[PDB]
C-alpha cells in the first residue's frame, strides 16, 4: 500500500478554489490553489523553462501536493519521486541516476510505458549509453509515424538541498529537452551552502535556477487537518479507530511528526488484532508509544546519555 | 540550409531590446530601443561598441557588475544588437562547465562555437556550432577540424565571411582557475567573440584555489584585460516602465494600479520576480474572466507564489 | 549437501539467547529464553516479530538505540530466533564496508546474501555461492544460483527464508551505502534490517557538513522504527553475568559474582562478561574449584577497559 | 600594440648607472640598476643554479624590467612572459605547460627558431617521444656547428600561484646547460607554498628562495607615473592635453596604473566622438565615470551586500 | 638485537612475577597480566580476541610482546612492526598488512613462515601465487607431514592505521590459523584515522570490545639502572656504577632510548682514549655531542621565538 | 671508463670543505680542513664516523638540527670526506619527491644509487653505471642488469662497494610514505649513510594531517636518529668562512669589506652573505677595482635583497 493512495488529485473548482477536503486533499489550502496556477501553465503550454518548489517543515504535504498535480494532469501521466540523497548510489552515477529518474517520468502511449521501462526491456533480459541513443531514434520514428504519443509527466525531488553543482547543472540541460517532465522540487531548508561550492544560497539551490522558479510554500497542519489526515490514511491501511483514539493519535502526531503518527498505525492495529480489540483504542495507542519512539526523542535520549559520559571526561 | 541551435528559452525574457537606445552623439534616452533607464551603463556599453568596430577591443573582455535583475544580460543582448544583427550572442551560466558527462573544455568549445557565426553570400547567417551539427554519431574534435578547413577555405575565396558576436558568462565567480585560463588563450585569438563577464559579487575566492581571493573571483592576470561597467538598481519609475514593455511584448494587457503594485514588488524583490508575474496573473484574470491584469490578480499571484529570499525566510523563522 | 559459512565467533557471546521470552498475550517475562529484564524492548521486539510474520513490515527497518552493552544485539538475536529457529542472522558492523581490497557493495551483498536463507536442509544464500567456488564469488556466479534456486521455489522443493541482517555502528555507513540498503529494503525478499546506535544526531559520512539522527539519512530514517534499549539494573546486571558463567561452564561465588555486577555498572555489561575466561583462569592455576572474589579483583586489577585504561595514560601524560 | 612596445633596454650607462629617463624607462631607478648587475651575470656566465625574483606592487614595472634585461641581451634573445595561473590548464599538465615555457626561452640558430616552434613544427600538449627526437636532433646540429643554442629570458609573473610540484619542476629545468634565466615576479610577501602546509616569502620554498637575486620595486611618484603615461599615450598614438595628464596621473596614484593606461583607449575615442584634437580633462572624466577600477567595483558590491544584510 | 637479553615472561608456575627473570626487569603487574594471556593462548581461549599494551614509550611493551612470544615456543613467530610502516610507496596497506601476518604464521617441516615459502615461489607478492601456497599448505597439513603453528603479531604505534587497515586485521583474526595480534599504543583518546570519530587508542569500538588492555607503568631508578646494566652486557661494554648513576639520570630526565642510544656512543668515546670502562666524563661527553628529541626541539621552540621577537 | 652523473652545482658552495679538522683525539681545532668554528657539532661528527668505519651504525641514521646557513650540509659533506676521499655524497631537498613526471619511489631510488659507489682505480657510483647502460630509459629492468653485474665483481674481487652518504635536506617535506621507503632502505646492509637536517621544531607529518612529531619525522625512524645540533656563528666566525670562500672562488676582498660582509650574515645567513661575494666582485671588475672594497658590498646590499627582508617590504607596503 503507497502513502498517497487516497491522492486523487489537487480537488480545486473551475476557478482554481481549494474545496477543504476534496479528491483525497484535506486543507493546505494557499499551497493546493498555487498548484492549481502552475497547472493551468502546463496546460497553457507556459512552463518551459521553468520548474516548481515546494518549500516547507516535512509532513506538510509537499509529495501529496506534487502527487495531485500529476493526478489531475492526467489518469496515465508519469509519476516518479525521489530524494535528493538517492541519487548518490555506490552502483549509479548521479546523472545516471537523474538520467533514470527523468525517463521514469516521461511516457510513451500505445497501454501507456515509461522511456525507462524501455530502456530495462532492451538491457536486462545503470544503462548502455548505445541502447538509450537507439530508443531515442526509435521513439522519435514511432511518433512522426503517429502509432506513439510522447506524455511528459511529474519527477519530484524531495530533499533538493542534497543535490550538487554538477547534479544541478544535469537538471537545466534535462529541462532544455522538449519532452522533459515538470519537475517539481521540495525542501524544508532554508539559506544552506551548495552542495560541491563554498556558496550559500535559498534552499540551497543555484540562483540561475531560483530565478526560473515557481516557489510555494506549504504552511503547517492544524488539530483538525491532521486528524483528517489520520482518518483518511486509516482508510487506506485499513484501520478501524476509536475517536478518542484518534483524539490522542493527532495529539502525538501535532508533538512529534504526521510521519510518526502514521507509523504507529499498522502497530496499534496489531496491537489491538493481538488482543480482538474491533477497533484500535487510546490503550492501544498509548501502549504502542511506549514501544516505538519517534526520531525527537530517540536523539534526545542519546544526546543525555553521549553528555553524561563527556562530564565523566573531567572528573 | 541552416537548422540554427539557438537555445531561445534563455534569450525568450529579452525578447523586446533591440539595441541600445543611444543618440547621434552616443548619449542614452531614458526609454530607447527597448531598453529603459540604466543610461551610464548603456553609455559605456556604446563605447565598449565602437571599441569592438574599431578593433581597439584587442584582448581585452567587458564584466558587468551590478545586482541581479540590472539588465547585466539585457546589456550584453543589446552589445550583440547594436553590432549588426544576425551577430551571435551566446549567454551562459559559469556552473555549466561542471557536468558528470560533459568536459569542462567542451562546454566551453560549444559556447564559443556557438558566438562565433558565419555569414554566407538571401544570405545565409549560420553560427560555428550549427555547422557541427549539421554534420552529425558525437560532435568530436576531429569533426570540428573538418569544418575548420571547409570554413577557411570559404572565408579565402569570399563565399562567406566570419562575424565574431558575443559570449556571456554570468555567474563568473563559478567558473574554476583551469576554465579563466581556457578563456584567457581563447580571448588572444584574432577570430574570438567579445566575452563579456557578469558579476553580483565582490572579492570571491577563485574556484579551484580554495585560499586565493580575487574581485568578482576572477584570477587578476584576465582582471587586468577586463574593463568593468556597472548596472544599478531601477527606480519605481523606471521598474513599472519595464514591467509594461514585457506586458506589452507578452501581448498581456495591465491595470496602472495592478503595475503600480508590480513595481513596488521588484523595488522589493528583484524586477526578474516582477515580470515573471505578469504570467500567472494573466492565467487568474483569463480563469476570472478579465480582459486585462487588475491588482486583485496581482496581490493574489504575490501571496501564493514567493520569492528565494522570502520562502528560504519562512522556513529559518518556522525553524526558530 | 551445505558447508555453513556462519561466522560463529561473532554470535559466540548470546549462544544464551533462545527467544524473546514474552508470553501467550506479548508481555515480556523477568528472565525467558536466556533473557534478563530489558522488558519494555523486548515487547517492542514481539510487535516487530508479529509485523514481519503478518507481512506489515512492508519496505520498514528497525533501529535499537541505546548505550553500548545492553542487549541490542542480543534483541536482534532473540528476533531471528522468534522468526523460525534456523532463520538467518548476520551481524555486521558499519565500518566492514571500508576495505581496501574489497568493493562496498562486495561487503554489502556477501552479508545481504548471508541473511536471506533457504529450506530438511537450511541453506543460507550466500553458502550456496561458496560451496560453487570451492575461483572468486563474481555476480555471473551469484546469477547462475539465482536461476537454480527460483527453480527450486515455483518447483516447490525450496522455500527461501528471509532472515535478520544486523547493521551495528550505523554511524559509519555511508550516504551511498543507505542508498544500496533502501534500494534492498524495497525488494520483497529481503531480510529484516536491524540498525544499531547509541549516537545522537551525526554527521551523514560522504556529506562532511550534513548531521541526522543516528547519521542515518532522513530518507531511510522515514522508513525505520526506534526501539530504546536501557542500562542494566545492578541485580540485572549479576543475573546476565551468571547466564554467562552457566553457559560457558564456569562457576562462581555469589560475592564474587556480585563485585562482578558492580564492575559492568563501573564500565559496561560486556566488559564484566569478558572477565568472567581469565577470572576462572585464574583460579584454576590457584586450584580452585570456582572464581571467588579474589580471582574477579585480581583481573579487574591487571586488565582495564579502554576508557580507563586512556585515562591512565592521558593522566600520566599530564604529570 | 603591445603594452611594452617602448621599453627597448634597461637605460644603464658602461657603469650599470641608470639614467632616469633612457631606452623607454622612466624611474624605477635602484631596480633598474640591479637588473644591470644580473645582465653582467648573465653575461660573465656566473647565474649558475640561480634565479631571480623581483618583488614589488603592481604596476612598478616588474615585467618592464624583465622586458628590458631581454631587450639588453640581445635582440633576438628569447623572451617569454607567463602567469602563475597560466600553468593550470584544462588541456594540459602544470608540468607540460612549464615545459613548454622553457622550449619558448630557449633559441636555436639557422634566423631563431625556439625549441618549442620546432616541437609544434613537427607536432600537430606535445608527445614525449617528439621532444626526445629534437633533442637529439639539435644535439647534433650544435656538434655540428651548424646551429647555435641561445638561452634566453622566462618571466613568471603571479609565481605565489605555482605548487611544491611545479616549483620542483624548475629546480629540474634549471639543472639543463641551455636553461634560460629565469626571472619571477610577485606582490605577495609571507603566503603559504601551494600544495603545503607551510608559509614562506612570496610563497617559493627555502630551497629556491636561497638561490635567488631578489630586486624590489618601489611605487611610482606623480612624476613617474605622468612620464609612463605619456609614454603609453605616444605608443597608443594618443594625443592629450597637459591638464588632462594631471587628472589621469591622480586617477593613476589613487587607482592603478594599469586603470589609468586603460583609461587612455577610452578616453581618445570619446574625444575621436566629438573631433576634440586631444583628450580634455572632461574626456578622462567621462571615461572615469563609465568604467570602473577594479577598488571601485567590489565596493560597490560590499555596499550592496551589507545593505540587504542589515534591512 | 634490541630485545636480544629478553627470554621469556620471567614467570612461576603460579604466574608471579620475579622481579628479575629470563631478562626482564620489574614491570610486574604488565607481565603477571601477559602471563593471563599465554593461559588463554594455550587453553585456546584467544578466539576473536586481541591483545593492547597500553603505555609510555620505553616502559617494555615491544618487550612484554617479545617475552610472550619466547615463552609460547622456542620456534613460535614473532613480527614487530609499527603502525606507520604499512604505510608504503611499493605497497597497499592490507598487503603490507597480509605480508605482516603470514610472516607471523609459521609451517613445519625446520619452521618457514608462510611469508618466506610466499618469497622462495616469487621473487608486493602475486594473488594467484598466494592462493597456490594456501592450498598448498591445505594439502601437507591434512597428510601430517606439516604443522601450522601460529604466532606472535606486534604492531607497535597502532594509532596510525585507519578503519580500511583494521576491517583488514578484523578479517584477517577470523582465519583458523591466525596469529595472536598484540597492539601497543601510548595514546588515550584520538581520532580513529580515515574517521572524524575520537577513541580510546583510536581503535573503534568494536575492535576495542573484544581486547585484554594491559598498562604499562614507567620505571624507577632502580629499574631503569637494570635495564641499561642488563643493554650494557648485550652490546659488550664495561661501565662504572658512576657512570650508571649518570646514565640513569639521564635515562629518566630523557627517555630509556636515549639512555641506550648513548651506550654505543660512550664506549666508543671511552675506547678513543684506552679507557677500560665508560666513565662519568664519557658519559657526560656523549651527553653534549647527542641530543635527546625534548631538548633538541626545544632549541628550535627558542630559535623561532627569538626571531619572532625581533 | 665512467662519465659521473654528480650534480656540481650542489657541492660547488663546499669545494673548500676537505674533512672535519680534528685531532688525533677526535676534539676540533677552530680552523681545519676547510671548517671554522661549528667545534661541538664537528666533534659529535666525528664520533658518527668512527661508528660507521666501526660498523656500529647498524640501521641508525643522523639529524643535523639547526638554524639556516650553520653548516649542516658543509658537515655532512665533511663526514662522506672523513669516510675517505671518492666516498658518494648525495645532497637533495625533501621536496625533490614531488614531480609530477617522476614517481617518488623513482626519485629516492636515483639519489641512493648515486648514494653508494664501486671502487674497481676506477671510482664509480651505481647511478654513473645506470646512465652508461642508457647512453631508452633507466628502468628497474636495467637496475636488475647492472646488480647482476656488480654482484659478480664483488665476489671476483675486481671491484669493491663504498657506501656514501645521503643527505636528505628540508625532512619535513617528505611524506609518511617516503619515510617507510628510507627506514626500509636503512635496514639493508649495502645502504648509505643517511643524514637528515631540520630548522624546524614538530611538525605535522607530510601525509597525515593531523600528526605532529619532531622535525616532522615519523618516531618509528627518529629512534633510529642521531640528533647533532649546529650553532649560529658568531660574525668573527662568520668572516673566516666567506673569507676561505672568497680565496677559493678566487675573489680579492678588502678585510673592511670583509666585516661588513660578515655582519651582513649576523642580519641574515651565512649562505647570504657568501653569495654577496659574486655581485660585488662583479661591481669592483665594473668599477674597475682588483678587489671589493666595503663601497661595491654596501651597494650590493642595497641592490639585492633576502627573502626575508624583501617579503617584509611588501607586507609593510601594504
Ligand atoms: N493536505 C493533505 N491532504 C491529504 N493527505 C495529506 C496532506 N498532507 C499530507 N498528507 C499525507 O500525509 C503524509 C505526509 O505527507 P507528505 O509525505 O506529502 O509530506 P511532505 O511535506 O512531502 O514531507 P516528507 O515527504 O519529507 O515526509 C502522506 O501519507 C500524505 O499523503
Ligand atoms: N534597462 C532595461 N530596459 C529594459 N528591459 C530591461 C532593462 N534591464 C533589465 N530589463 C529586463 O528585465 C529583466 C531582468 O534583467 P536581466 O535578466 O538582464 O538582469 P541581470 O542583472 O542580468 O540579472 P539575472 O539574469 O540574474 O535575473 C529581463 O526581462 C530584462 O530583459
Ligand atoms: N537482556 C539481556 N538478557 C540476557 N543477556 C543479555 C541481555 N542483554 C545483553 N546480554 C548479553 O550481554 C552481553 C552484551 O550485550 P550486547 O553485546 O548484545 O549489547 P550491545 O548493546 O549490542 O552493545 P555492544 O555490542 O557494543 O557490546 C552479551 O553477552 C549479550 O548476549
Ligand atoms: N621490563 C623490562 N625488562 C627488560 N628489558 C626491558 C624492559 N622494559 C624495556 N626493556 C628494554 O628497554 C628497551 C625499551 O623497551 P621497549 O622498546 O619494549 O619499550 P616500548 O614501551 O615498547 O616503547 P617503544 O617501542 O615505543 O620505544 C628495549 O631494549 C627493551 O628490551
Ligand atoms: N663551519 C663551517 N666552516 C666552513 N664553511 C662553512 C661552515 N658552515 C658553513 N659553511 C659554508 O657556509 C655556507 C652555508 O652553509 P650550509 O649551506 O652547509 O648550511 P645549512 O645549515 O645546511 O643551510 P642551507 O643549505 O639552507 O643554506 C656554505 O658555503 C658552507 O660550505
Amino acid at each position: 500500500i503507497g502513502a498517497h493512495s487516497h491522492i486523487r488529485g489537487l480537488g480545486l473548482d473551475d476557478a482554481l478554489e481549494p474545496r477543504q477536503a476534496s479528491q483525497g486533499m484535506v486543507g493546505q489550502l494557499a499551497a493546493r490553489r498555487a498548484a492549481g496556477v502552475v497547472l493551468e501553465m502546463i496546460r497553457e503550454g507556459k512552463i518551459a523553462g521553468r520548474a516548481v518548489l515546494i518549500a516547507g517543515q516535512p509532513g506538510t504535504g509537499k509529495t501529496a501536493i506534487a502527487m495531485g498535480m500529476a493526478q489531475a494532469l492526467g489518469p496515465d501521466t508519469p509519476f516518479t519521486a525521489i530524494a535528493g540523497s538517492e541519487i548518490f548510489s555506490l552502483e549509479m552515477s548521479k546523472t545516471e541516476a537523474l538520467t533514470q529518474a527523468f525517463r521514469r517520468s516521461i511516457g510513451v502511449r500505445i497501454h501507456t510505458v515509461s522511456l525507462h521501462e524501455i530502456d530495462v526491456i532492451n538491457s536486462r533480459t545503470e544503462i548502455k549509453s548505445e541502447v538509450r541513443e537507439q530508443i531515442n531514434a526509435k521513439v522519435a520514428e514511432w511518433r512522426e509515424e503517429g502509432k506513439a504519443e510522447i506524455i511528459p509527466g511529474v519527477l519530484f525531488i524531495d530533499e533538493v538541498h542534497m543535490l550538487d553543482i554538477e547534479s544541478f547543472s544535469f537538471l537545466n540541460r534535462a529541462l532544455e529537452s522538449d519532452m522533459a517532465p515538470v519537475l517539481i522540487m521540495a525542501t524544508n531548508r532554508g539559506i544552506t551552502r551548495i552542495r560541491g561550492t563554498s556558496y550559500q544560497s535559498p534552499h540551497g539551490i543555484p540562483i540561475d535556477l531560483l530565478d526560473r522558479l515557481l516557489i510555494v510554500s506549504t504552511t503547517p497542519y492544524s488539530e483538525k487537518d491532521t486528524k483528517q489526515i489520520l482518518r483518511i490514511r486509516c482508510e487506506e491501511e485499513d484501520v478501524e479507530m476509536s475517536e478518542d483514539a484518534y483524539t490522542v493519535l493527532t495529539r502525538i502526531g501535532l508533538e512529534t511528526s504526521l510521519r510518526y503518527a502514521i507509523q504507529l498505525i499498522t502497530a496499534a492495529s496489531l496491537v489491538c488484532r493481538k488482543r480482538k480489540g474491533t477497533e484500535v483504542q487510546v490503550d492501544d495507542i498509548k501502549r504502542v508509544y511506549s514501544l516505538f519512539l519517534d526520531e525527537s526523542r530517540s536523539t534526545q535520549y542519546m544526546k543525555e546519555y553521549q553528555d553524561a559520559f563527556l562530564f565523566n571526561e573531567l572528573k | 540550409e541552416v537548422k540554427s541551435t539557438t537555445k531561445t528559452q534563455r534569450i525568450a525574457s529579452h525578447s523586446h531590446v533591440k539595441g541600445l537606445g543611444l543618440d547621434e552623439s552616443g548619449l542614452a534616452k531614458q526609454a530607447a530601443s527597448g531598453l529603459v533607464g540604466q543610461e551610464n551603463a548603456r553609455e559605456a556599453c556604446g563605447v565598449i561598441v565602437e571599441l569592438i568596430k574599431s578593433k581597439k577591443m584587442a584582448g581585452r573582455a567587458v564584466l558587468l557588475a551590478g545586482p541581479p535583475g540590472t539588465g547585466k544580460t539585457a546589456l550584453a543582448l543589446a552589445i550583440a544588437q547594436e553590432l549588426g544583427s544576425k551577430v551571435p550572442f551566446c549567454p551562459m551560466v559559469g556552473s555549466e562547465v561542471y557536468s558528470t558527462e560533459i568536459k569542462k573544455t567542451e562546454v566551453l568549445m560549444e559556447n564559443f562555437r556557438r558566438a562565433i557565426g558565419l555569414r554566407i553570400k538571401i544570405i545565409q547567417d549560420v553560427t560555428l556550432h550549427d555547422l557541427d551539427v549539421a554534420n552529425a554519431t558525437e560532435i568530436t574534435d576531429k569533426l570540428r577540424g573538418e569544418i575548420n578547413k571547409v570554413v577557411n577555405k570559404y572565408i579565402d575565396q569570399g563565399i562567406a565571411e566570419l562575424v565574431p558576436g558575443v559570449l556571456f558568462v554570468d555567474e563568473v565567480h563559478m567558473l574554476d582557475i583551469e576554465c579563466f585560463t581556457y578563456l584567457h588563450r581563447a580571448l588572444e585569438s584574432s577570430i574570438a567573440p567579445i566575452v563579456i563577464f557578469a558579476s553580483n559579487r565582490g572579492n570571491c575566492v577563485i574556484r579551484g584555489t580554495e585560499d586565493i581571493t580575487s574581485p568578482h573571483g576572477i584570477p587578476l592576470d584576465l582582471l587586468d584585460r577586463v574593463m568593468i561597467i556597472r548596472t544599478m538598481l531601477y527606480t519605481p519609475q523606471e521598474m513599472k516602465q519595464i514591467i509594461k514593455i514585457r506586458a506589452q511584448t507578452e501581448g498581456i494587457n495591465i491595470s496602472e494600479e495592478a503595475l503600480n503594485h508590480l513595481g513596488e514588488i521588484g523595488t522589493k524583490t528583484t524586477l526578474r520576480y516582477s515580470v515573471q508575474l505578469l504570467t500567472p496573473a494573466n492565467l487568474l484574470a483569463k480563469i476570472n474572466g478579465k480582459d486585462s491584469i487588475e491588482k486583485e490578480h496581482v496581490e493574489e499571484i504575490s501571496e501564493l507564489f514567493y520569492d528565494a529570499k522570502s520562502s528560504a525566510k519562512i522556513l529559518a523563522d518556522q525553524q526558530d
